């Protein structure tokens, strides 16, 4: 501006938000975990299990056999292609995600590594260690593993390298973000999924009828190497009125609790000082160490480090062990399943008492009152797993799975005498298959619900279901609520409100998850830098130090903490500690905690220091900074490039996770609480908190929202639950999803014939290109008591309105079928079936199929046209009905219109499938117009039906002759406390007679007072009153009407498609009661509830004509002998006859529902006997 | 190979024998007893058509030109000198694979692609030799090996084919 | 997706001022509201019709014909 | 025969039941069935 | 009861096989057919009983 | 008391012009 210098103000951070965005996008998770995954991880799991060994023995039976062979398979690089598809010819081209969709073909790549195949042998001379020598045979060629799909908008896309015009050609939208698979052409978007984070102590309370009073639990877990998961726990037995309080340790494979001194011995610490110490580091802190006393008692009886370790040994789980080889198997176990995040190699036992220490240390700590057990909502100890670590551990699965294939080939290759094949010992289908299995439904295995079919309702919808985070719901905590810790990480708001509400979570705008790095070059760094190593630490002479964590593990200790954190800070700052890694130090538990692992979700915040040339703290970033942020923005539309990645290179903003967020102080604004230290009545009061140590800024509070609770205007002017329900109705309004619709053959897709962009709009939704693809229309609406026809959460809406196009919308239905070929002798073909040679033809009409057996676009089709006319041969020897001659060898096997809906078919496309059978698309559209029945929302949870439509002669009206849009009742305003849906009128009122945009973000200064002011201006009145007139009879009503712009959406629900009546109708097979589904001309239930209802009532007649005539009446002929309903009744002859009771004149008929019969039948087959007997034995 | 057959995607013995180590002739005299008994399947208890013969050596083509990363319109004219190359009984005897590989051999020299005889064969495990001589006697009758609309478009002229 | 025919309230023609609209937004630098006052729309039902409305038809003609003659 | 057209070309071609699903001059396997000659009417509401 | 439930009753020595309603025969697209998960059950029982019955 | 309008159309424009 003018000083480069100069403060910023609270409007500067827009551009900020607006960098941010330009670098990163709204999808940046998933494609940042995927680009990590086949960037990095797919090298790292092969370069695991890559040897395969297979050694053929001497085999002793003559002198001229003594040689020993060893086989190996090695694994090197692994290299991946483009996406591309292979037909049924065997002929493989480059596939587009445009073809995929259309085709039902899966968008994947081919994954190839480098085999290395070597073959020693050596002379097997008796009794002697052999030296193996390369017998001259080391092949070395690309081996084909499978398919990996690609996320589509990654490095392995086509779509990544592509301009705007190029997208255009490809038919695709450049509003399209990506973020999805495409799995047999269906677009599927993997959820984050929340955990626990690992190797974390975590101390926790249990209840009064359990033995276990406190207990210190580690998962722990190791990134790199084997995935497996070996959990450690510290147990604290007794209760707080026990004479003898003891810990006990649960160590992997051993089957027993072993007391903590045992561990400590085994470890190699004998002397009991020794091992408090390294227990407790205060040497006069006696009341911990009076409540360590009954463990080193416990175990007194073992004072070495042999007896110890036979100790824990014959207590595990082997019993191969004998007696000498089972001091070694417990020393194996402490060491390679014992703390293994640590270390799993020999001579790390110091390290593992220390932390064994660490964790005995913290249970005492919560047990004596001095700590609170640790909080399982806490959001810095959760982790969110992207599509990333997803495919990492199923592709470790399977890789392993083929890998164990591979060797089963070799042994039954060098046994059973055959040729080694690497084309069969490799079987690509193993990945491919598990990859498709896992994405295509939702089973991560061989967890539910990973992978759901992407929203495409409208923009907002499909942006908001690529943000969502899910939580599996034993557990002793409330995963419900919203905790403090969730604070600008995940959406207050947007949460489901059924069974998920509080389980599935929305990332806000502005939240990022790390992709992890590698700690070793952090450790490092800290050795050089003074952090002495754990193996020398002696804490009674060095009560000071400050223990150093690096993702959970303790390394060692440091005399300075604050140059080092100093100096650590400062490097992630400029850039060269990666801004993704957490530093957080606990000055008051003397701590240095770093994280460096993948799945911890943080976000930017501005860095505040002191800066004494005005004497006061403030942001480091400066107007000279945000005036080139804005050149390069404007500049697109050339100064050197200056993006989001410089601000973090050069110390301005700084990405926070929630763990490192405990030891900060960050200020709303730095517009008042920056600066050092009337007011209008109508701002809301804010507050100070008169705080001179901020350390970060908020870039701005809106970010907390997410994606469906930043097209709210003014949200902070509404009751929360009104927030919540709009989240959710958002994602069910009709717009424009995608630019390019009429390429794309969806199940169902609805489009706005005219959508608006709000006048009240916000700015958060410039993001969200929710004035490129808006989801609704900008109503004139009245809140009136009309006519009583808008009672009760309905509206009335402008007949002329609707007839000029209000609200109107466009919808596709797309049916698809398949020429399927049943093995080598029966097939069918597309065609139009003739009444002479086709049997079970539809009553519908086939006057529309051409020779192909399809209609052509541009037709009229309504219910029971056939669209897709398909014909199928029959095996004789089979008569229906009669009516089955030599002239019939075909059936129909068509696929008729929906019997409800009607339209005019818009595209049909022919290809074929990845098997190279024919396969059809037929679009058919039709225009839905508003009526009595469907449903419309505003932005504030206010939803409602049309209750009935009046013309604009009819409708009240002003001196202007404005009439309504839309009349909502003054009743949905008082109870639901909606005051953002009238400002939102207001401020749009202005926005229409000034030309203007309306701002309506949360929490700025924009008040009413100040809109009313604007609206006086005008020529209106200041509240939006109008005097209106009566339609009908042209007087002024006494009263006067909020008038004025409202945004309203469509929603999903429209009566036409609910509506269904059923006289009669099919049965089901099983139980022959009404079939299930409208679609299928189904019946409804009348439930056990109604049942009780009607009981209420006293009407038995009407209860037992609904059970029996209005569903299965079933008439039966039972046994006057045998209850039993085993009577042959020939109705023909007039003869009856129930053969084991030999009697023919003792039977009787009795009226039962068809399910009653079912159900005594379902008894006999378990060989219960219920005897139904029509006259009584008993007397009441 | 019957069932590949069925599905109009028929395979070669050598593509099939890449996979199932069994030798020439346990090969073909199985594959003979199998056709004649689903053969008598079909009359007592259909089975072929014009596919079940052993040649159709156009199905070939689009793999094979696949395999060396031809664009499809040398494809397209491959499989025209190969439907046409019947005609002449110097080559009609040849194996369907020869027939196959020179004819797209002839159109890759045709539209002049910088891929040379020693890879051809090597990619096709078909003799270098058996392809140059085969070319050869695709060379006096180039004028009915060529598409008309091709050459009269200008796309590929006559010259571009070297002659012995 | 194109600009509406009529106003949805009253039903004024506002289809034939689109490109009016533009004109006097790009070559005359006119801020909206003047704009809109110049072409003669008056009541804010008829200013929300032109000031809210999204010209995707501009998006669609950026793919290719379907079918061409 | 009936006239399709392909997807990414816009070749108008004539397929009977025996041809392939497929352009034959640029090879794509997407083909679109052209709209039908006879007239369609519709109301202006 | 003496009639009705005796306790050498609840060991079961013959097996009633309920009939075809119980466990319907369903069609996806009628030239493929399904059973019952009964009738699958049954003849298990069934190949069951025939094993043992060649064994002893 | 405040500015109830997003400026977008031409704050830009100010911006372009003023450097
Ligand atoms: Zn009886
Ligand atoms: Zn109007
Ligand atoms: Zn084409």
């Amino acid at each position: 501006f003018e000083d480069e210098s100069a403060p910023i103000t609270a409007e500067d951070s827009w551009a900020v938000i607006s960098a941010f965005f330009r670098e990163k996008g709204l999808v940046s998770q998933q494609l940042d975990s995927f680009n990590q995954f086949v960037d990095y991880t797919l090298q790292d799991i092969i370069c695991e299990d890559s040897t395969l060994i297979l050694e053929q023995l001497a085999q002793h039976t003559t002198e001229s056999d003594n040689i020993s062979r060893k086989y190996e398979i090695s694994f090197g690089k692994i290299y991946v292609t483009k996406p591309m598809v292979n037909e049924s010819d065997g002929v493989t081209h480059a596939l587009y995600p445009q073809e995929a969709r259309l085709r039902n073909l899966t968008y994947s790549s081919g994954l190839f590594v480098d085999v290395k195949k070597r073959t020693y042998e050596a002379i097997d001379v008796p009794g002697r260690e052999l030296k193996y020598e390369l017998i001259a045979e080391e092949s070395e060629g690309k081996v084909f593993i499978g398919r990996l799909p690609i996320m589509l908008r990654s490095k392995n896309c086509y779509l990544s390298e592509a301009t705007e015009s190029d997208l255009y050609k490809l038919k695709e939208c450049p509003f399209d973000m990506g973020g999805y698979f495409i799995i047999n052409g269906s677009e599927k978007v993997l959820i984050a999924q929340e955990r626990s984070a690992g190797n974390i102590v975590q101390v926790f309370k249990k209840a009064a009828p359990s033995p276990i009073s406190h207990v210190a639990e580690i998962r722990s877990a190791l990134e790199k190497g084997s995935r497996f998961i070996s959990t450690l726990q510290v147990k604290l037995y007794g209760r707080e009125g026990s004479s003898a309080r003891t810990i006990k340790a649960t160590l992997p494979y051993i089957k027993q609790d072993i007391p903590i001194v045992i561990i400590f011995r085994a470890l190699g610490i004998i002397p009991d000082g020794e091992i408090l110490e390294h227990i407790c580091y205060d040497v006069n802190d006696w009341q911990m160490l009076e409540m360590l006393k009954p463990c080193v008692e416990d175990g007194f009886v073992i004072q070495d480090r042999e007896t110890a370790l036979d100790f824990i040994g014959r207590r595990g789980t082997a019993l191969g062990i004998k007696k000498e080889k089972r001091i070694q198997y417990a020393k194996d176990i402490l060491q390679k399943e014992f703390l293994p995040h640590i270390t799993q190699l020999e001579g790390f036992e110091s390290r593992k008492a220390f932390f064994l220490g660490y964790m005995i240390n913290r249970l005492l700590l919560c047990a004596l009152d001095r700590k609170d057990q640790d909080d399982r909502d806490h959001f810095g100890k959760k982790r969110l797993d992207l599509a990333g670590p997803l495919l990492a551990q199923l592709f470790k699965t399977l890789f392993k799975k083929l890998t164990k294939d591979i060797f089963r080939y070799m042994q039954r290759t060098v046994e059973e005498a055959h040729d080694f094949n690497m084309k069969l010992a490799i079987n690509a289908k193993t990945i491919t298959s598990g990859l498709k299995y896992a994405l295509a439904t939702g089973n991560w295995g061989e967890r539910a619900g990973v992978s759901q079919v992407l929203n495409r309702y409208t923009y907002s919808s499909t942006l908001s279901h690529l943000r969502r985070t899910n939580t599996p719901i034993g557990k002793l905590a409330k995963p419900r609520q919203l905790h403090n810790t969730h604070w600008g990480l995940v959406c207050p708001a947007e949460t489901p409100e059924g069974q998920a509400c509080g389980l599935v979570k929305n990332l806000s705008l502005m939240s990022c998850i790390s992709v992890g790095t590698d700690p070793m070059p952090i450790i490092t760094f800290l050795s050089e830098w003074g952090m002495e190593p754990l193996e020398d630490y002696v804490p009674h002479q060095s009560p000071d130090a400050t223990r150093v964590f690096v993702n959970g593990v303790w390394h060692g200790v440091h005399r300075n903490p604050a140059r080092l954190m100093e100096t650590l800070r400062t490097l992630r700052r400029k850039g060269d500690i990666n801004p993704e890694v957490s530093m957080i130090r606990d000055i008051r538990e003397k701590e240095l905690k770093i994280f460096t692992d993948a799945g911890r979700v943080y976000r930017p915040l501005f860095i505040v220091e002191d800066d004494e040339s005005l004497g006061h703290k403030e942001l480091k970033v400066r107007k000279g900074h945000i005036a080139k942020l804005m050149a390069t923005e404007y500049q697109d539309i050339d100064v050197e490039e200056y993006t989001w990645s410089s601000l973090l290179n050069e110390g301005l903003v700084e990405y926070i996770d929630a763990e490192e967020e405990e030891s900060i102080l960050i200020a709303m604004q730095p517009e008042d609480l920056e600066p050092a230290e009337d007011v209008d009545p109508a701002k809301r009061i804010r507050v100070s908190h008169h705080a001179t140590t901020f350390t970060h800024c908020e870039i701005h509070p809106s970010m907390i929202l997410g994606v469906a609770a930043s097209i709210i205007p003014f949200p902070d002017h509404n009751q929360s639950p009104r927030n919540t329900y709009q989240s959710a109705m958002g994602k069910q309004a009709m717009g424009v999803f995608l630019t390019n619709y009429n390429v794309r053959m969806d199940t169902m897709a609805n489009i706005l014939y005219y959508p608006q962009k709000p006048l009240g709009t916000t700015r958060a939704m410039e993001y969200l290109k929710f004035r490129e693809l808006p989801a609704g229309q900008n109503a004139i609406v009245a809140i009136a008591c009309y006519s009583g026809y808008n009672q009760e959460d309905s509206m009335i809406m402008n007949q002329s309105s609707i007839d000029r196009g209000l609200f109107r919308s466009l919808f596709f239905r797309s049916y698809m079928d398949q020429e399927k070929k049943y093995g080598m002798s029966i097939t069918e073909t597309f065609e139009k079936p003739q009444r002479t040679n086709t049997l079970r033809m539809k009553h519908g009409t086939y006057d529309k199929l051409d020779d192909d057996g399809l209609i052509a676009p541009g037709v009229r089709v309504s219910g029971e046209d056939v669209i897709i006319g398909k014909t199928t041969p029959i095996s004789p020897d089979e008569e229906e009905l009669g009516q089955r001659t030599a002239y019939h060898s075909k059936r129909d096997a068509s696929t008729p219109l929906r019997s409800t809906e009607n339209g005019i078919v818009d595209q049909v496309l022919v290809t074929t499938n990845q098997d190279g059978l024919k396969f059809v698309k037929v679009r058919v559209r039709t225009t839905k117009i508003p009526q009595i029945g469907d449903k419309f929302a505003s932005r504030h949870g206010q939803k409602g039906t049309i209750g009935i439509t009046y013309r604009r002669e009819d409708m009240p009206f002003t001196a202007e002759g404005i009439v309504p849009d839309l009349i909502i009742n003054p009743h949905a305003i008082p109870s639901r406390m909606t005051v953002a849906h009238l400002i939102e009128c207001l401020l749009s009122k202005v926005a229409a007679l000034s030309g203007n945009e309306g701002d309506a973000s949360p929490f700025t200064d924009i008040t009413v007072e100040g809109i009313s002011k604007l609206l006086r201006e005008h020529g209106y009145q200041s509240r939006g009153f109008e005097v209106m007139y009566n339609g009908h009879t042209g007087k002024k009503l006494m009263a006067q009407i909020f008038f004025g712009p409202t945004y309203y959406q469509r929603l999903r629900h429209m009566v036409d498609d609910k509506i269904h009546a059923r006289a009669r109708g099919p049965m089901q097979v099983l139980t022959r009661q009404p079939v299930e589904g409208r679609s299928r001309d189904g019946g409804l239930r009348f439930g056990e509830m109604e049942r009780d209802c009607m009981i209420a009532h006293g009407a038995a007649s009407f209860l037992k004509e609904r059970l029996m005539e209005a569903s299965d009446a079933f008439r039966v002929h039972i046994c006057g002998i045998c209850g039993l309903m085993t009577v042959i009744a020939k109705l023909n002859h007039n003869q009856f006859e129930c053969k084991g009771c030999d009697n023919k004149i003792d039977i009787y008929q009795i009226h039962i529902p068809y399910a009653a019969k079912l159900l005594f039948q379902e008894l006999m087959a378990m060989n219960i006997t219920p005897r139904l007997y029509t006259d009584r034995s008993r007397d009441f | 190979l019957i069932g590949c057959r069925r599905a109009e995607v028929a395979r070669t013995f050598k593509e099939i024998q890449s996979l199932i180590h069994v030798k020439t002739k346990e090969f073909g005299k199985t594959l003979n007893i199998m056709k004649n008994i689903l053969r008598g399947k079909s009359e007592d208890g259909k089975i072929d058509t014009d596919n079940m013969s052993g040649a159709q050596n156009l199905t070939y083509i689009p793999r094979f030109c696949s395999h060396l990363g031809l664009p499809m319109q040398v494809t397209t004219s491959a499989e025209y000198t190969a439907k046409k190359c019947k005609e002449i009984k110097e080559i009609a005897g040849k194996s369907p694979i020869t027939i196959a590989v020179v004819s797209i051999y002839l159109n890759i020299l045709l539209f002049q692609i910088p891929i040379t005889a020693a890879k051809v064969g090597q990619t096709l495990q078909v003799t270098e030799g058996t392809i140059k001589s085969g070319y050869k006697i695709l060379y006096e009758h180039r004028d009915k090996l060529v598409d008309p609309q091709l050459i009269a478009n200008g796309v590929v002229s006559l010259d571009n084919l070297p002659g012995v | 997706m194109i600009v509406p025919v009529r106003c949805f309230s009253c039903g004024k023609v506002v289809g034939d001022k689109w490109e009016s609209y533009l004109n006097l937004l790009q070559e005359d630098e006119l801020d909206e509201g003047t704009a809109l006052s110049r072409l003669g729309l008056k009541r804010y039902c008829c200013r929300r019709m032109i000031l809210t409305h999204v010209d995707l038809i501009e998006k669609f003609l950026r793919y290719n014909p379907l079918e061409k003659r | 025969t009936l006239k399709y057209i392909c997807a990414e070309c816009s070749s108008k071609l004539s397929l009977s039941r025996t041809d392939a699903v497929r352009c034959k001059d640029c090879g794509h396997r997407i083909l679109l069935k052209a709209r039908t000659k006879r007239l369609v009417q519709f109301e202006a509401r | 009861n003496e009639v009705f439930s005796r306790p050498e009753w609840m060991i079961l020595t013959c097996l009633p096989v309920p009939p075809p309603p119980v466990r319907p025969s369903i069609s996806f697209n009628e030239s493929q057919r399904g059973e019952d998960d009964l009738t699958f059950k049954l003849a298990d029982i069934l190949k069951a009983n025939i094993s043992l019955e060649t064994l002893e | 008391n405040a500015s109830p309008f997003i400026k977008r159309d031409r704050m830009r424009r100010n911006f372009l012009r003023m450097r």
